[PDB]
Formats: structure tokens, C-alpha cells, sequence
């Protein structure tokens, strides 16, 4: 389909879920306005800043070959064939992969051709095995720490009898496995385990909701689901008028589309997002965008028609500006920028280590090999973050398996200011659980009894 | 590395698990005598039979591009890049008759679906496959693991075994099979005592924690195994070392092969396994029993195999072992046909007829290669011809409903199985058939030798 390409001495790959997962007939339809467009624009802004940065590759110009996977592993594999058909203008690195299943297939395909790949949102425990995925780095922590954080949250609220539902794939099953192993040490007990298939209809979701409702002792529900699966589960719960205490993962995060149309079923839901900070320049760059001048983004027009419900053939949205509409920045934006910088400084040190003659692209560096680059410049890189706010203490480094520091934030979906239905941060998680129950509406002692879920209530002593 | 690159007008590639996982060079060490060389020679014999006869595919000669998969999905993916190198000595492959493991088959199918190359498997039974949404160019000759789970649940219900434990192997075969088995057991009011997942990952059991946990709960003496042949052997060796005896209800991974049970017959005296319904092929036995390391130059591994089966290393000269040059050949006294040979031979002919009915339609004027068949698109070859193929078994004298080779709407085979019990007769341990399974159960309890010479029971609590 449409391919976003630029010109430069070195071309960096890309893979974003611009569109959402389609139905049985179509391939993939609606455009993702937060996880598919904002991340793409963040990568473009980071590339522009790097090109304009004199201290970072003053002579080498970084290109772009951003593709679209639209939340499909098969579509991602089909699109990634262009990254390897050039070599078999070659692709230096692939800054892409927002889903574990999407990124795993791309990494497997790229390992044969020795093309390094640095992800920005892939959070899977099975991606740390360097024997299977030799050339793969990540900026975000794996699920090994997220499962521990959710287990700690469950233990803190004296929850024992819980139910788990996960999406069928490489992100949900591994999440359930890790959560169960880390809960066996504790007293956390899982009642039932439910799976959501890739091609799941509304009847199956209703059946899953009924299966969860069959056992009434369990009041909470541990979630390893994507955005679409979580939204469908919430819609089914709202249709069945069932209320739970959802404990979700980075898949839900702080998105507003998951709670769109199902605010009743999502009340006091505890979710975990990755530790992140807003980018000051990215917000201005995104708000100062129009569908006419921004002709380098083929999907942007498709986004605009979905932003204000217009049609270019009907001569609409002639006076609509993105600046007036409030802007909500995706949590996993800075990581994307970091990922780009993870291939920027890696291409800056190497140029200063193998070709110390000029600042341009010398003839000796034309066949860039991913082996030495990943093994000596990508896996061990330390630099200051590009757009740090204030004077906090954070560093961008890769571990032995190409990971990041496991810091998380806990959000609750609460209604304040006459039912605004907003997410409120009630603590964080770096090495131990330090949440605050004061901000949580249902955790206040005056509000009422704490929601409890136990197999057997404590009888007479 | 070694490979077979026999040239021809049409080349049918294949992938075989000739070498075992690990045990040398961190990739692959020892050679599978049963599942690595017998299936390879069966495919070679089928290719020779197709070329030598005139009824099937006249004129056109079939070549092979057989490659070795070192029992690893990553190694298989690395090797399969040569099949699509021409479309990316470039050879145009019209079909890949290969894939013995579920993970290997899944990876190969994922790679091949981009290049439109039909693939037929012969031993990969999994429920993740046959999903045409993601695997649109895969068609196996074996039923999925759903029928195996149903059969094993029926077997457990027949003996009133309710409190059973389950051990599975991580990957695309053990996990899906054990999930289907858990669903079936929950359907039939069977509760799993404990669930383990044997694997080689960073955080996995070390082949002793599983046995320790099994011994921790003596009330459940029945263990249901969903494991491959690479892990089942090591698990049974560890069980023999720990001197822990349990009755085994194993899946197709264990099968009816004696390679797994080598030096650990005592620990697995009571073992019930499920195998695909296969009859021996006399022609294959005749072809294989006449093989020698001197007249077989087209099989690079065979010589090495000759050094392993007979325990006679140093075929040319060395002090490692005696040189058994002659006076000792493959005979019926120590050679047993694999229980899936007809599944790989039929895996080849399925494409051959697909290449026979296609050339009879595109250019029927000439019975040879034609310019119209220069490019072989996988869609027309698979959907139009391969999907709806229908032919009798090439080497079965009987002509019945069980001797037909036809696919289904999902590209599968008939779900018929046989139950083998490990019995010690006359001081010799061997597998004996004690029933079958074709949508029903026909176990013969009167002819089953148990581990403790009595029918085992596995209940959570003793009836009161
Ligand atoms: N981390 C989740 C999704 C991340 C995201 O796209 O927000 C995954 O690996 O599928
Ligand atoms: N049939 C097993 C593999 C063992 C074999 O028959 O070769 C599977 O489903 O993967």
C-alpha cells in the first residue's frame, strides 16, 4: 500500500500501527489516532531534529522508510519484505514494532539478513532471549516487571481470588505465564484463565463475560489485552451490565478509546503505564500541522477525515485547526524518540570510530553491516535524553539484552468535575509498590468497604 | 552444511529433522536414526518412483532440494531462505515437502506465504496451523492435535482417571495441545492436578523440578505428556535417574519408537502412547534394507548415520572404534519402519498429482514442459489443484476408505489413531497395539500390561 519514504545518505526503517485491525473481509481499516499517527509524527520530528542538529551527524543525513503494519503480524511480515529486498539505498536500522506479535515476526525475518531493529513499544518477556532474536533492542521494560507490579498491587489490596483473561498471541500468553509464576510465590490465586482469539466476534466476547460472571467470588480481572480486545471486552461488559475491578497492563494504559462508550463498565479500574514525560516541542509540532503543507505523510489525510468527520470531496474542514482541539500526548512517545536516537548516536560513534577522515559518507562505510554496529555501538550506548523536562535524573542505556529500567505508573479511571471520567496517577513502581490510596475514590475508608475477592470468607474463629 | 541438490525440470524442496537439537556446536549434534534418515530415504524413494513410472507425470523429471533442519525453528528459517532466494545457483521451488515439528512448520509457512510457495507437511500436528487466515499455503496429511486431545480424554475417562497431572513442552505444539486437552478434560469432568511446561528458555524447569513436584503429590499417578521427541527422552532419562515410576499417557511426540526408551525401560514399564494410523510399506523396507554406505552417494548424512546405528565409528580410519567395513548390513533383525513413512510418501505424491493435473490443463497439447508453465504461481497450484486433490494410496494393495489420500476444507487428514502399550514380553520391551480410535474407543483392557500388574487409579480423594 502507501509507503512513507524520504531521501538521505542513510535510510532508517519504520513500522507503526497506523490503522486498526480490520474485519474478516477487509485487511485493516480505521486509522489509529494515538498509537499510529502520534508516534509516526514523533519519529518524523526526531529525525528532523537530528538532521538539524549540528553535533549529531553534521554531514550524514538520515532518511526514513516508515511502513504500516496496522496491527497485523502477517501484514507486518508482508510489508517488511521491502526492508530486505534492497539488499537480499539499503536499510540501516528498523525503528518499528508496537506489538509483541508484530515485532517478533519482523525480528525473525531481519535476523537472517543481519539488520538491527530497535523497538519502541514491544513489551514481551520472550523477546529477551538473545539465542533466538540476535539483533533486537528495546527502549521499554519487558513484562517481567509489569507482572510483578500487578501482583504487588493485588497483594496490597488483600485480593486473593482473581480471574485472568488475555489475548491470544505472544504478549498475553507470556503475560499470564509470568504473572502466574510470580503469583505462585505470593498468595495470589487465579480462578479461571480465558483467551481472546484474533478473530473474535461479539458472541464470543459475551460468552467470555458470562464465564467470568459464572463465579461471583472473583471481583477483579487481570488484563493482558490489546486496545481493541480491551475495548471489546468493556463493551460486552457494558452490554451485559456487569461491573468488575479491572487490573490492566500497558496495553490499556491511559488511552481514551478503550473507555469510549463503556465508561459505566470501567469505573475505578487500575491500569499500569510506562514511566514517561511529555515532550514540549512535540506538542507544538503536532498542533502546528495541516493536511495541505504536510504532504510527506500519506495517512495524515486519512487521519484528518477521522479527526473532525469531514470529506475532502465535499469541501469540508476548510477552517478546522488542530491547535484549537485539546492535545493528549501518547505515553509511549519519548521512547519512540529515544529509539530514533538509539540509531542516531550509534551511527555517530561508529562514523567517528571507523571513518575518521571527513564528516560526509565516505566510500569505506557504504556497506553498513549490522553485526558490528549492534554488537559494539548499539547494545552499549549511553547519552543524555533529547527533550528532558526540567532537570530530572534519567539516562538512555541498553542492558545486556537491550532493555530499559523497569519504572511504571499506576492510573485509576475516576469521575471528577461532574463526570469528566479522567485518569489519575495514584503512585509509581520502580522497585517497590508505593501507591497512594488517598486519590483512589473507592479506597477511602469513608467511601465504603474495600472491594474484596476471596474464595472463602474468614469464618468464625 | 550438507544438502541434496538433485536437479530437474520441477524441484520439490523439503526440510527434514536429520540432526538432534544441541549436543554439539550449540546448534545440532547427533543424528535422528528413525525420524531423520528413514523419512529422508522415504521421500527419495517416492521421488524415484514418480520419475521411473509413466502413469504419473510423464516426461517431466522431479528433482529435490532437501535441507536438514537441526530440530530448531531458527535453523529451519535460516535454511529455508534458499528456497525463496530465486524469487527474492537459484532454483525455482514449486513446493516444499517438509516440516516435521509444529514450530518449524509454522516458521517455514510464515516465510513461504510471502513468496507464494505451497507447503505440505507429514508429521506436524497442531491446532495453530490449518487456520487459513494466517496460513493460506499450508496443507498437511495429518490431523491436528484436537483429535489427539479428544482421544486422550476419552482414554482417561475409560479408565476413570480423574485426578491426573499434565506435563507439556513449550512451543507451538505442546502449548496448544495441552490447552485443547485441558478444555476436553474440563468438558468430561476431569480436573488437572498440576500443570508444568518443560522448556529450554531462560526461566524454565531443569528436568528435575517437574519430577519433584510430581512426587510431591502422590495422589495423582497418571501423567499426560504433550512433549516432543527431543524433550521426552531427556525427561524419561531424568525420571529413571530419580527412580520415580508413573503411568504415562503420551501424545504423538512419544509415539511408538524405541529410540526414546534406551536404558530406561524400567521407569516406563507402564506407558500408553498414541500414534497415527500407519501401515508398513514393503517396498520402502526393501529399498531401505539394500542401502549401503558405498553405493549411496546422494545422501551426505547416510555415511555418518552408518557410524551411529551400528556403533561402528571410524568408517575410514581412526582409533575411536572398530572399522565395520563389510559383513554387516541393514537387516530386519534391527531395523523397524517408521510409523509415518506413508505420511511422507503421500506428502510427495500429493504435489505430484497436483503437478500432473495442472500440466494436463494449462498445456494439454504436449506431455512435457511447456513455455506456459515457466512461472508456477502458488495460488493456482494450491487452491485449484492441491486443495481438492483425490488419489488412492500409491503403495497400499487394499483399496478402501482408509486408503485414500484427500485433504479437507482446512488442509488436514483423517483423524484415526492407534493406542500402543509398552509391554515386556519374554524379557523384551516393545510397543503392542491395544486398541484404536476412529471417533470411538476400542481399548482392549484384557491385553494390557500395567506398571504394577494392576489397573491404576487416580482420584483426588479416596471414595468413602
Ligand atoms: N506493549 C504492548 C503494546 C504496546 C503499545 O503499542 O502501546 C505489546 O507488546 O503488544
Ligand atoms: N508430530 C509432532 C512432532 C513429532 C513428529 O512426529 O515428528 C508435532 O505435532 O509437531
Amino acid at each position: 500500500k502507501k509507503v512513507l519514504t524520504l531521501e538521505g545518505d542513510l535510510v532508517l526503517g519504520g513500522l507503526f500501527p497506523v490503522h486498526q485491525k480490520g474485519g474478516p473481509a477487509e485487511d485493516c481499516g480505521p486509522v489509529n489516532e494515538h498509537r499510529g499517527i502520534q508516534r509516526l509524527e514523533a519519529m518524523l520530528f526526531a529525525l528532523d531534529r537530528i538532521n538539524r542538529d549540528p553535533h549529531l551527524l553534521p554531514g550524514v543525513r538520515l532518511g526514513a522508510h516508515i511502513l504500516d503494519s496496522c496491527s497485523k503480524d502477517t501484514h507486518a511480515l508482508e510489508q517488511a519484505l521491502d526492508f530486505v529486498r534492497a539488499s537480499l539505498t539499503a536499510i540501516t536500522g528498523v525503528i518499528g514494532g508496537s506489538y509483541s506479535d508484530v515485532s517478533i515476526q519482523v525480528a525473525n525475518l531481519l535476523r537472517l539478513f543481519q539488520i538491527p531493529q530497535i523497538s519502541y513499544a514491544s513489551t514481551s518477556a520472550k523477546l529477551s532471549d538473545k539465542s533466538r532474536y540476535d539483533y533486537f533492542a528495546r527502549t521499554v521494560p519487558p513484562d517481567f516487571f509489569q507482572a510483578k507490579a500487578m501482583a504487588e498491587i493485588l497483594r496490597f489490596f488483600n485480593w486473593t481470588y482473581v480471574s485472568t483473561v488475555a489475548s491470544e498471541g505472544d504478549y498475553g500468553e507470556t503475560g499470564i505465564e509470568a504473572f502466574e509464576l510470580e503469583a505462585r510465590a505470593r498468595n495470589i490465586c487465579v480462578a479461571t484463565s480465558e483467551k481472546v482469539g484474533r478473530a473474535m466476534s461479539r458472541a464470543a466476547f459475551e460468552g467470555v463475560v458470562r464465564a467470568l460472571l459464572q463465579k461471583p467470588s472473583a471481583r477483579v480481572a487481570v488484563l493482558f489485552t490489546r486496545s481493541e480486545d480491551a475495548r471489546e471486552l468493556l463493551a460486552a461488559s457494558q452490554r451485559l451490565n456487569a461491573s468488575f475491578t479491572w487490573v490492566a497492563s500497558d496495553g490499556w494504559g491511559a488511552l481514551e478509546s478503550v473507555v469510549a462508550g463503556s465508561e459505566g463498565a470501567a469505573e475505578g479500574a487500575i491500569t499500569i503505564e510506562l514511566a514517561s514525560y511529555p515532550i514540549s516541542d512535540f506538542a507544538s509540532y503536532f498542533q502546528s500541522l495541516d493536511p495541505w503543507n504536510n504532504s510527506r505523510n500519506p495517512w495524515f489525510r486519512e487521519f484528518w477525515e477521522q479527526r473532525f468527520r469531514c470529506s475532502f470531496r465535499q469541501r469540508d474542514c476548510a477552517a478546522h485547526s488542530l491547535r484549537a482541539v485539546p492535545f493528549e500526548q501518547e505515553s509511549k512517545i519519548m521512547f519512540v524518540v529515544n529509539a530514533v536516537y538509539a540509531m542516531a548516536h550509534a551511527l555517530h560513534n561508529m562514523h567517528r570510530a571507523l571513518c575518521p577522515n571527513t564528516t560526509r559518507l565516505c566510500d569505506a562505510m557504504r556497506p553498513v553491516n549490522g553485526r558490528r554496529l549492534y554488537k559494539d555501538f548499539v547494545l552499549n550506548v549511553k547519552f543524555d535524553a533529547p527533550f528532558r523536562p526540567a532537570d530530572t535524573h534519567n539516562e538512555v542505556r541498553f542492558d545486556r539484552f537491550g532493555d530499559g529500567i523497569g519504572r511504571y505508573n499506576i492510573f485509576t479511571y475516576l469521575r471528577a468535575g461532574s463526570g469528566r471520567y479522567r485518569y489519575q496517577k495514584v503512585g509509581y513502581w520502580a522497585e517497590g509498590l508505593t501507591l497512594d490510596t488517598s486519590l483512589i475514590p473507592w479506597a477511602s475508608p469513608s467511601a465504603g468497604p474495600l472491594p474484596a475477592s476471596r474464595c472463602s470468607e474468614p469464618c468464625l474463629q | 552444511r550438507r544438502e541434496i541438490k538433485i536437479e530437474g525440470d520441477l524441484v520439490l524442496g523439503g526440510l527434514f529433522p536429520i540432526n538432534e537439537k544441541g549436543t554439539g556446536t550449540e546448534e545440532c549434534g547427533r543424528i535422528n536414526e528413525d525420524r531423520g534418515i528413514q523419512r529422508l530415504e522415504a521421500m527419495l524413494f517416492a521421488i524415484d518412483e514418480i520419475n521411473k513410472d509413466d502413469y504419473l507425470l510423464p516426461g517431466v523429471k522431479l528433482g529435490v532440494h532437501i535441507l536438514d533442519t537441526c530440530s530448531r525453528d531458527t535453523y529451519a528459517l535460516e535454511q529455508s531462505l534458499e528456497f525463496v532466494r530465486a524469487s527474492l545457483i537459484p532454483l525455482l521451488i514449486a513446493g516444499v515437502i517438509g516440516g516435521s515439528y509444529s514450530s518449524v512448520s509454522i516458521q517455514v509457512a510464515n516465510l513461504l506465504r510471502l513468496f507464494q510457495i505451497p507447503q505440505i507437511s507429514y508429521a506436524s500436528t497442531s491446532a495453530k496451523l490449518s487456520d487459513k487466515s494466517r496460513y493460506d499455503y499450508f496443507a498437511r496429511t495429518v490431523p491436528p492435535d484436537f483429535y489427539q486431545a479428544k482421544a486422550m480424554a476419552e482414554i482417561l475417562r475409560f479408565f476413570n482417571w480423574t485426578y491426573v497431572s499434565t506435563v507439556a513442552s513449550e512451543g507451538d505444539y505442546g502449548e496448544t495441545g495441552i490447552e485443547a486437552f485441558e478444555q476436553e478434560a474440563r468438558l468430561r469432568n476431569i480436573c488437572i492436578a498440576t500443570a508444568e511446561k518443560v522448556g529450554r528458555s531462560n526461566i524454565r524447569k531443569s528436568y528435575d523440578s517437574v519430577i519433584r513436584e510430581l512426587l510431591q503429590k502422590p495422589n495423582a499417578r497418571v501423567v499426560v505428556l504433550f512433549m516432543r521427541s527431543d524433550d521426552s527422552r531427556e525427561l524419561i532419562a531424568a525420571a529413571s535417574r530419580a527412580n520415580a515410576s508413573f503411568t504415562w499417557v503420551a501424545s504423538d511426540g512419544w509415539g511408538a519408537q524405541e529410540s526414546i526408551i534406551k536404558g530406561s525401560e524400567h521407569v516406563a514399564y507402564g506407558a500408553i502412547t498414541l500414534e497415527l494410523a500407519s501401515q508398513p510399506v514393503r517396498q520402502f523396507d526393501r529399498y531401505f534394507q539394500s542401502l549401503n554406505p558405498y553405493n549411496n552417494h546422494r545422501n551426505p548424512w547416510f555415511r555418518d548415520f552408518w557410524e551411529q546405528k551400528f556403533q561402528c565409528s571410524l568408517q575410514n580410519k581412526r582409533n575411536h572404534r572398530r572399522v565395520c567395513d563389510k559383513h554387516l548390513a541393514i537387516d530386519s533383525s534391527n531395523y523397524e519402519q517408521e510409523s509415518k513413512i506413508m505420511f511422507v510418501v503421500n506428502a510427495v505424491y500429493a504435489m505430484a498429482h497436483a503437478l500432473h493435473k495442472m500440466q494436463r490443463t494449462l498445456c494439454p497439447n504436449t506431455t512435457k514442459l511447456c513455455d506456459a508453465m515457466k512461472i508456477l504461481d502458488g495460488k493456482k497450484l494450491y487452491k485449484d489443484y492441491l486443495l481438492k486433490i483425490n488419489f488412492t494410496a500409491p503403495f497400499n494393495p487394499n483399496k478402501d476408505a482408509d486408503s485414500i489420500v484427500k485433504f479437507d476444507t482446512f488442509g488436514d487428514g483423517m483423524g484415526r489413531y492407534n493406542v500402543f502399550n509398552f509391554q515386556n514380553v519374554g524379557g523384551k520391551y516393545s510397543y503392542l497395539k491395544v486398541g484404536h480410535w476412529a471417533e470411538t474407543l476400542s481399548l482392549d483392557v484384557n491385553s494390557i500390561h500395567w506398571s504394577r500388574n494392576s489397573v491404576p487409579t487416580s482420584q483426588c480423594s479416596d471414595p468413602c
